[PDB]
């Protein structure tokens, strides 16, 4: 889990983000990834960094970057729609 | 406690080892059934595979009432057990009613429960079809059935070995009114159509069915027939 | 000697004078197929039959034919086969058919449809358009039930003759063949071998007699001892233990 | 010089004589398919007028099927 | 490692063995009921048309099933005659209950429960049989129904069986008649769905059924009618191909 | 697999369905099973000459008697049409094996002449097994 | 099939190639010969027994055989779990028994490229006609011995060329009695049957586990260079084992040897033998859910 | 079809600029599936022979091993023959999926003398590929049905022409007795009862022979005690 | 293929080279890269694995908001009866291409220019959606839809 919140921690000073976030919560949406994959996420927050303008990127930049690429890139952009757990 | 069936259909929908089934029958045995004006005539042709065999134990032509006779399209240790499920069942219905039952009853009971083995799979499927027939009420049966669990009506119909041969000739040969003794006649005919040269009062084994009722003949009288019936 | 007499006559008679035939006229037949248990000998006939002619001997062990390609298979059978037409009294002699004759199933498979081809290419060219003139064709294979009907025609292979496990002459002289290179003595109680013996073919008796000789290498024995030809038949009577299934019938 | 033809197919039709001679004064039961295959080939190689005041065709394949044997 | 699939799902959405079902319905012959009020009708192919059989049966697709009600039947034969004898069981033990004959429609919901049974469970094959519903009541009048494999049952006007019978449903769509219960409008129209449909030359009456169900004061008789009217409908249906004709 | 291959479909196609209408009159093909074709070769129109061949049977079965056997000696005497009468389905092609196997088992006794014994014994090497008869069902 | 000097102009054959040297076999052909004493073989000392009567004296004494006159043995097969030791008859009869050790591997007789089996094991074994005529190892024989079959776009029909032709050209082809088949096989039931008939391969050797001492004796034989504390028992070590090759033997002691490494001891310790003993817990994990 | 014919290729023949007054493209190939070639050799042979250059059939599949891919990588080569021979026409019966591709990298917009005109035609299921069968790739899509008694009738007039032919005959029986051909049954019908007539001594050719070769060419039903459905 | 070697050992030594000159060294800087397929299966995933290929872009088939600007701008220029309504098109066929609009609004001006009409009645949108569209599996068979 740490390993990837250590990468967590080398992408995110490697480039313009918000330094009041955390990233526990990201190793958690993280089962299975390499660092390469977390430098893509973190270019897909970029990314959300480009759409709105931000340099400054908050926790939900992120939080839809993972959304983004573990969720709505998996296959198509739909692994979940059921509740039935929660 | 398995048997949730055995049988799925193909992918073009039929269903496979009823067919193999039927492979199993057809691939056997020609025999010859006729129905006449006055009764119906089975008849086989049974020679030993030695020349030890005893040909006073196993009777092919088989009784189940004292009006119907049968034979069948397959095997011998499956005959014998649907026999004694007809038997019984005839049986059952002389209990309830006190009176001798109509050949389609069985038809329609019988081919209901070959019907029901297709149905199921940790067991085969018997690879036999009947041939049933009596003389109920006047008029003459000849009813055909099938190991799928359906059944037919027929003027005259064989099985097995040059089957649309011996069917054939059947049609050419016979026709719609004969006699008895015609129909013998024509039985041996298409008999030694298909059969080998040696062909003797214990190879063929007729039985018959006359409106008096049914009549297993004996290789005396076949024997006094078949010394050259023509 | 009825495979040798018999044999003889469907192989060496239009060799030596095939004018017989056509004093009767009739063509002469072509060749046939030996079975039985594997291992008895149908390698060592066939040698012996390359001792008896002497001339054309032209014997594939017959497996080693698809290497990996399509036609290649069928390319070395046409050469054979024209160095055979070349060639007038040339003698055929095929073994382990079975990797290469094999049975024509219902096609869903990869790779014995290359065994269809190259068996449609024995099909044809056991026959072709030209028969073959003086080439005699030898067969030989353990199962003789998974080749082709289509082969099992006459005319083709003319028949199936069987052979057997070794009688008791047959393991006794050919034993006795096995006993000539021996340093024996007036103690060589053969019936010990050969009534504790259950059949067993001329390799076997390479086994009884070439083992036996190794217990008489134990202790050092120069001469040759009796009672190690009983060690021999408990060491190859106890090794009978791991082999089955001992015959196949043809048709 | 042009040379139109090249060597061969693959056998290129044996050439001379290895035709095996047994089937219009000898051969044992086949009046059907004999009869037919001589309608069908010998009749259309010289009788080419007979398909001309009927009209009818050249002739073209055929197959047979029977048992090894 | 011997469950072939028997009660399963295709990994998408769909079923394995209805389909198939489906794929044996459409090889079978060919029925028909039709819009009438005063009673109802339906028409029939005879399977196995050889010559040597015996045809003493008087009814080979038509199935009387209580007093007013019959069916027809496609698919298995054996099968369905089983679903006959139950049927008749359960119409006949409602009327054990009630000395009342069934209300006609859940009597066909409770057979599409006993087809479903085995689409759910019990590890077996279903019946790939669909067939024919035809009868009277004191709330609907005479009625038609369809049933299905799939456990559903269809409310229907004017009836469809497999690809014998797909144009024919083309042609009843095209040919609607509504209003007109005059039966021989049917039988015209219906010796005009087995001319093109069926591929029997000339609509032979050894090829075909017809069998009517008609309310008859207080009967609501069945008419398994004979062969002659067959022929003159023949002959009438073959004049209306004389009429058809005149416009060249 | 070997699709490729499976080039044969599309060369008898391409070659042969299409029409040469001058040229190679009846390339013949022959075997008792047909699984293989029939819209590309017997075609409205293709069928010219394009004509299935199926089996003989009597009424020459000893016609291969008499063409056969004139190979042989036939001793003065020993006669032949006895034989053919009975269900014996003994396919051309094995009625020479029928007169090797006679003619050759007579030339183990080195006589040209051919009796009765050749007969029989050629129905003790030849179609005899399977199952002579079944006769039921 | 020889490399010849041939002139440019008129195509004469001038001279043979002293080059002809054989890519591969000539490079198979090991020179160093590495040593090995029976000491270092501990536990199978019946097989040293039959090994060298089976292979040493027929490369010595034929006259020990053929005064007697019948034969001389027909290869040997060498099979086991694979840490019970192939390689030590292999280098054990190549630097004690003095003849030109000569090796052989299975995956050395599959190439993509084909076109016969028939080139690298005839010019191999007619390779070592001369310059190796009295041992050679191959290895892994069961890697291609494999049980042939009657199916379809699946298995090999090619290696047994190779194989049928190492048999063919050798024996029955001027049979010389100048050549010893040695074989190690870690299974045999993948092997043909044609393989190991009764001239073939003459014997079927087994190998045992090494039960307790020869676990302890090849352990020791690993750490005999190594320095070793004294406060080593080898039966408390090869005793608290089970179900050990000597390739684990030989992993328990370098992994003694790497656990010893890692915090820089100077010399072994029994400690770092019993931390070998457990490298990792074989395959680890060590849950202890619901095992509580 | 054969008005649709004249649509996919007579027009942007004839009138291409009355087409394309309009403002819209012009469609490629008719995809004639239906038994091996009903109506196909001899029609598009026979119809097209009479655009005078416009008309090229380079048959495109029949050494398809070889006349594809290799040597023709880029089959394009065939695509310069139909540019620098722009009245043309092509017709076509892992390579393929190949060369299929470069079809659409020139047909998908990008192309030189309009249209040319591919087709291919095959039958009896369509499961190639089906990154050909958009229909934004192949336009035209015709299925051949069996001809209908009034064309099988028509066609037995064709072959029946030239016949020596005997007065009195009705061919509407024979066409009927039809169960629907692929084009030509009649001529098979013809061949053989002028067989009929041949190895007769015949010149006159009655119904008869007809109809006995209609019993020659039409046949094989069989086998019941298996009426289940 | 035809014009080739050993076939498992060629493409996979050039796409070998693609793997390694791609997106393995020689410094990307500004170098733009695209590359489309219409399947995905015979991928190999070593190229599919981030730093070489970043995004993945799906395309579905046009929601009917989108349909009528294609259906209208085919139509665009085309002289048209426009009493007939278009969204009977735009809503009728579920899984339109564009070439789907494209061929049904050829099609339509090839039934009314069929008969030398320049405006377009709504039964030539009918044979035009049901002359592009073709094998609607909607009944016969099975249609267990209904
Ligand atoms: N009938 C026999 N007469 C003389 N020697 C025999 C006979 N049968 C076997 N042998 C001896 O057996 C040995 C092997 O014979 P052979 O090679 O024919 O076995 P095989 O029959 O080929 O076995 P397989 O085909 O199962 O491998 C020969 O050396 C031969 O001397
Ligand atoms: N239904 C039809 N309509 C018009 N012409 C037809 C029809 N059927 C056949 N023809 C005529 O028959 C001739 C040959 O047709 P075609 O080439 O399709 O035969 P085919 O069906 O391909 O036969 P096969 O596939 O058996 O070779 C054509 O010239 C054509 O004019
Ligand atoms: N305005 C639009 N809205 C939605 N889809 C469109 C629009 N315009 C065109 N299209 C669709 O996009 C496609 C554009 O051509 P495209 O390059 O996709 O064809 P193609 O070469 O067959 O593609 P591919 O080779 O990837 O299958 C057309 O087939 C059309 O259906």
């Amino acid at each position: 889990l740490e390993g990837r919140t250590h990468i967590f921690k080398i992408h995110a000073r490697s480039m313009s983000v918000e330094r009041d976030i955390r990233f526990e919560l990201l190793a958690r949406l993280c089962p299975n990834s390499t660092g390469a994959e977390i430098r893509s996420v973190c270019t897909e927050a970029g990314m959300f960094a480009i759409r709105a303008r931000r340099k400054i990127a908050t926790e939900k930049d992120f939080l839809e970057a993972v959304n983004k690429v573990i969720k709505s890139y998996a296959k198509f952009s739909a692994t979940p729609r059921y509740m039935t757990y929660n | 406690g398995y048997s949730f069936s055995l049988t799925t259909f193909s992918p073009s929908g039929k269903l496979v080892q009823i067919e193999y089934a039927l492979a199993a029958v057809a691939g056997g045995a020609p025999s010859v059934g006729i129905k006449a004006a006055n009764g119906v005539v089975l008849a086989t042709e049974k020679k030993q595979k030695s020349i030890l065999y005893d040909e006073r134990s196993v009777h092919k032509v088989e009784p189940i009432t004292k009006h119907i006779g049968l034979v069948y399209s397959g095997m011998g240790p499956d005959y014998r057990v649907l026999v004694h499920r007809a038997r019984k069942l005839a049986q059952q219905y002389y209990l309830v009613y006190q009176e001798p039952i109509p050949t389609a009853q069985l038809v329609q009971r019988v081919a209901s429960v070959m019907q029901e083995y297709t149905q199921s799979g940790g067991v085969r499927p018997f690879g036999v079809s009947l041939l049933i027939c009596g003389w109920n009420e006047g008029r003459p049966y000849l009813f055909q059935s099938d190991p799928s669990g359906a059944y037919f009506a027929w003027k005259a119909t064989a099985m097995g070995k040059n089957y649309v041969n011996g069917k054939t000739f059947l049609e050419k040969r016979y026709n719609e009114d004969l006699e008895l003794e015609d129909a013998i006649h024509t039985a041996i005919l298409t008999l030694k159509e298909s059969f080998e040269g040696q062909m003797t009062e214990d190879n063929i084994e007729v039985g018959i069915c006359n409106e008096a009722g049914f009549r297993r003949l004996t290789p005396t009288e076949v024997k006094d027939y078949l010394a050259a019936i023509a | 000697s009825e495979q040798i007499r018999e044999l003889r006559e469907v192989i060496e008679l239009p060799l030596t004078n095939p004018e017989l035939f056509q004093r009767v006229g009739i063509i002469p037949p072509k060749g046939c197929l030996l079975y039985g248990p594997p291992g008895t000998g149908k390698t060592l006939l066939a040698r012996a039959v390359a001792s008896q002619l002497d001339c054309n001997f032209l014997k594939v062990v017959s497996s080693s034919i698809v290497d990996k390609y399509i036609g290649e298979s069928a390319r070395l059978i046409r050469e054979m086969f024209n160095y055979a037409r070349d060639h007038q009294p040339c003698i055929i002699f095929m073994d382990e058919i079975d990797a290469i004759g094999g049975r024509r199933f219902s096609e869903g498979t990869s790779a014995d449809r290359e065994i269809q081809r190259t068996l449609m290419e024995l099909l044809n060219q056991m026959d072709g358009f030209d028969t073959l003139h003086r080439v005699k064709m030898i067969m030989a294979t353990n199962r003789p039930d998974t080749l082709d009907p289509a082969l099992l025609r006459p005319g083709r292979l003319d028949r199936k003759i069987h052979i057997d496990l070794p009688n008791e002459q047959a393991r006794l002289d050919i034993l006795k063949i096995h006993a000539g290179p021996i340093t024996k003595h007036g103690e060589i109680d053969y019936e010990a071998i050969v009534k504790l013996s259950d059949g067993f073919n001329g390799a076997d008796l390479r086994n009884v007699c070439t083992e036996a000789g190794m217990f008489a290498i134990r202790a050092d024995h120069d001469f040759v001892v009796q009672e190690d030809f009983m060690k021999a038949v408990r060491k190859v009577a106890d090794s009978k233990k791991l082999e089955s299934k001992l015959d196949y019938k043809p048709v | 010089d042009v040379l139109p033809p090249e060597a061969d197919s693959s056998i290129m039709m044996l050439t001379s004589d290895q035709k095996p001679d047994v089937m219009y004064a000898d051969i044992g039961g086949m009046d059907i398919q004999k009869q037919e295959v001589r309608e069908a080939v010998e009749l259309p190689l010289t009788h080419f007028e007979l398909y001309k005041q009927i009209g009818i065709d050249p002739p073209r394949g055929v197959l047979m099927y029977g048992p090894p044997g | 490692r011997y469950d072939s699939r028997t009660t399963i799902f295709s990994p998408e959405g769909r079923l394995y063995q209805v389909e198939y079902a489906m794929e044996a319905i459409g090889h079978a012959g060919t029925c028909l009921g039709i819009l009438a009020n005063d009673g109802v009708l339906l028409a029939a192919e005879r399977r196995n048309i050889h010559k040597l059989l015996d045809e003493v049966f008087f009814s080979e697709k038509i199935y009387k099933l209580n007093e007013d009600m019959a069916c027809s039947v496609a698919g298995i034969t054996s099968d369905a005659n089983v679903l006959t004898n139950e049927l008749r069981l359960i119409a006949q033990r409602y009327l054990l209950q009630y000395q009342e004959p069934i209300p006609c429609e859940q009597l066909v919901t409770a057979l599409c429960d006993i087809k479903q049974a085995y689409t759910q469970f019990g590890g077996k094959r279903p019946f790939g049989v669909s067939l024919l519903y035809i009868g009277w009541d004191k709330h609907y009048g005479f009625q038609l129904y369809q049933s299905d494999p799939s456990g559903n049952y269809g409310g229907w006007k004017a009836t469809c069986i497999g690809n014998n019978s797909a144009a024919a449903v083309s042609m009843l769509k095209q040919d609607y008649k509504e209003g007109e219960m005059t039966l021989k409008s049917a039988l015209a129209l219906a010796i005009k769905v087995l001319n093109k449909t069926m591929d029997v030359s000339k609509l032979s009456a050894e090829k075909v059924e017809i069998a009517t169900l008609t309310r008859e004061n207080g009967k609501t008789v069945i008419r398994v009618l004979k062969q002659k009217e067959v022929e003159q409908l023949i002959k009438k249906h073959e004049e209306e191909e004389a009429k058809a004709e005149r416009e060249k | 697999g070997a699709d490729r291959e499976v080039r044969i479909l599309l060369e008898l196609l391409n070659q042969m369905d299409g029409f040469d209408q001058n040229v190679n009159v009846k390339v013949i093909m022959a075997t008792n099973r047909a699984d293989t074709l029939d819209p590309a070769l017997l075609r409205p129109g293709r069928l010219d000459r394009k004509i299935e061949f199926p089996l003989p049977d009597r009424r020459q079965k000893r016609l291969i008697f008499s063409t056969i056997t004139s190979k042989m000696n036939l001793s003065e005497e020993v006669d032949l049409e006895d034989y053919v009468a009975r269900p014996d389905k003994i396919s051309g092609a094995d009625i020479n094996s029928i007169c090797q196997e006679s003619g050759m088992l007579a030339v183990r006794e080195n006589r040209y002449i051919v009796l009765a014994k050749d007969f029989e014994k050629a129905y003790k090497t030849v179609i005899k097994k399977d199952e002579q008869e079944h006769e039921f069902y | 099939g020889d490399l010849v000097g041939v002139n440019k102009d008129s195509y004469l054959i001038l001279e043979t190639l002293p080059t002809e040297y054989d890519s591969r076999v000539k490079a198979m052909e090991v020179d160093e010969r590495p040593t090995e004493q029976y000491s270092d073989i501990g536990g199978l000392d019946k097989q040293i027994q039959e090994l060298v009567e089976a292979i040493v004296l027929p490369m010595n004494h034929k006259e020990k055989f053929e005064n007697l006159g019948i034969q001389p043995p027909k290869g040997v097969l060498m099979y086991g779990p694979p840490g019970t030791g192939k390689t030590l008859l292999a280098r054990a009869c190549a630097a004690q028994t003095k003849a030109t050790f000569l090796k052989l591997a299975g995956p050395q007789l599959v190439q993509m490229f084909i076109g016969d089996g028939a080139k690298l094991v005839r010019d191999a074994f007619a390779l070592a006609k001369e310059k190796a005529p009295s041992i050679i190892f191959i290895d892994e024989l069961d890697a291609i011995g494999t049980k042939r079959f009657d199916s379809e776009k699946a298995g090999d029909r090619e290696v047994q060329r190779t194989m049928l032709e190492l048999l063919n050209q050798l024996d029955g082809f001027q049979p010389n009695t100048q050549v010893k088949v040695i074989a190690a096989t870690n299974r045999v039931d993948i092997l043909d049957p044609a393989l190991l008939r009764s001239g073939r391969l003459d014997r079927k050797i087994e190998f045992p586990m090494p039960n307790e001492e020869a676990r302890a004796r090849i352990m020791q034989i690993h750490s005999r260079k190594m320095n070793v504390s004294p406060d080593v028992n080898y039966e408390e070590l090869a005793r608290c084992t089970d179900d050990f090759n000597g390739a684990q033997c030989k992993a328990v002691c370098v992994e003694a040897g790497m656990i010893a490494l890692r915090r820089g001891a100077t010399e072994l310790t029994h400690e770092d033998y019993m931390e070998g003993i457990l490298e990792v817990q074989a395959k680890k994990k060590a849950n202890l859910q619901y095992y509580a | 079809q054969i008005k649709e014919i004249k649509e996919v290729i007579e027009l942007p023949v004839k009138h291409p600029e009355l087409f394309e007054a309009l403002g819209i493209a012009q469609p490629k190939g008719v995809l004639l599936y239906g038994p091996p070639g009903t109506g196909k050799t001899l029609l598009a042979r026979a119809v097209a022979h009479h655009t005078d250059c416009t008309f090229i059939r380079v048959s495109g599949s029949e050494l398809v091993q070889k006349f594809i891919g290799e040597g023709a990588r880029m089959v394009r080569e065939l695509f310069v023959m139909a540019r620098e021979h722009a009245p043309s026409i092509i017709f076509m019966d892992s390579e393929v999926q190949r060369t299929m591709l470069e079809l659409l990298n020139q047909l998908d917009g990008f192309e030189a003398t309009k249209n040319i005109k591919v087709i291919m035609a095959t039958n009896r299921i369509d499961i190639l590929d089906s990154a050909l069968l958009r229909p934004g790739r192949i336009d035209r899509k015709i299925e051949f049905p069996p001809p209908n008694e009034e064309a099988r009738l028509d066609i037995l007039k064709i072959h029946s022409r030239k016949m020596n032919l005997t007065r009195g005959i009705n061919l509407r029986k024979i066409a009927e007795l039809m169960p629907g051909a692929s084009g030509a049954e009649v001529k098979g019908v013809c061949t053989e009862a002028g067989m009929y007539a041949l190895r007769e001594r015949r010149v006159h050719v009655t119904q008869e022979d007809f109809e006995m070769a209609v019993a020659k060419v039409m046949q094989k039903d069989s086998e019941k005690n298996m009426s289940i459905k | 293929y035809d014009s080739n070697s050993g076939g498992e050992r060629e493409i996979q030594r050039t796409m070998l080279e693609l793997l390694n000159q791609l997106d393995g060294f020689d410094s990307r800087g500004d170098v733009k890269v695209i590359m489309a397929t219409n399947r995905i299966e015979t991928l190999d995933p070593a190229l599919i694995r981030p730093g070489r290929i970043d995004r993945k872009i799906e395309f579905p088939l046009p929601d009917e908001k989108t349909k009528k600007r294609i259906f209208q701008i085919h139509t665009s220029r085309m002289t048209l009866a426009d009493d007939v309504t278009l969204d009977d098109l735009i809503m009728a066929k579920d899984d339109l291409s564009g070439a789907d609009i494209k061929a049904i609004c050829t099609e339509a001006g090839l039934m009314a220019l069929r008969e030398r009409r320049m405006k377009v009645t709504n039964e030539d949108f009918k044979k035009s959606k049901e002359n592009v569209l073709y094998k609607k599996q909607e009944g016969t068979p099975e249609g267990l839809y209904l």
